[PDB]
């Protein structure tokens, strides 16, 4: 992490030379949060409930 | 265009466990040959990459 | 709501006056929501399960 980011690097061999990539992910905005998380464990508990 | 296509793919895809070096989290991706969508958890913040 | 704050107004009639009160709410900063929603949800899923 340097500044509100995320740096996930990610290194691996194919066909025996190297081969690095680097997701610079920033942080999520409300809108999508919610939608990947809020919602659906609330339908999850809802369907457990029932 | 693709952008609808990777935000529609990463949604449907289901959460994976990520080990890394010290630490773990929670990764959805979803890659078609027009790019890709990225996003991680640590149950305390949420980075999202298009 | 304008750009990105809420104005919740909340006007009573204090048994017979005015009674204005006005939240200026700012967006909740991402350990708030996680705290708030996301892991007690996960926990309420998995008890339902158990």
């Amino acid at each position: 992490c340097v500044a509100d980011a995320l740096i996930l690097r990610v290194r691996s061999e194919l066909s025996g030379l190297p081969f690095y990539w680097n997701f610079h992910c920033m942080l999520a905005s409300p809108s999508l949060v919610s939608q990947h998380l809020i919602r659906p464990l609330m339908g999850m508990s809802l369907a457990l409930q029932c | 265009p693709v952008m609808e296509e990777l935000e529609q793919g990463l949604l449907m895809q289901p959460w994976a466990w990520l080990q890394l070096a010290e630490n773990s989290l929670l990764a959805k991706v979803f890659i078609t040959k027009q790019g890709y969508a990225l996003l991680v958890s640590d149950l305390q913040q949420v980075w999202h990459e298009q």
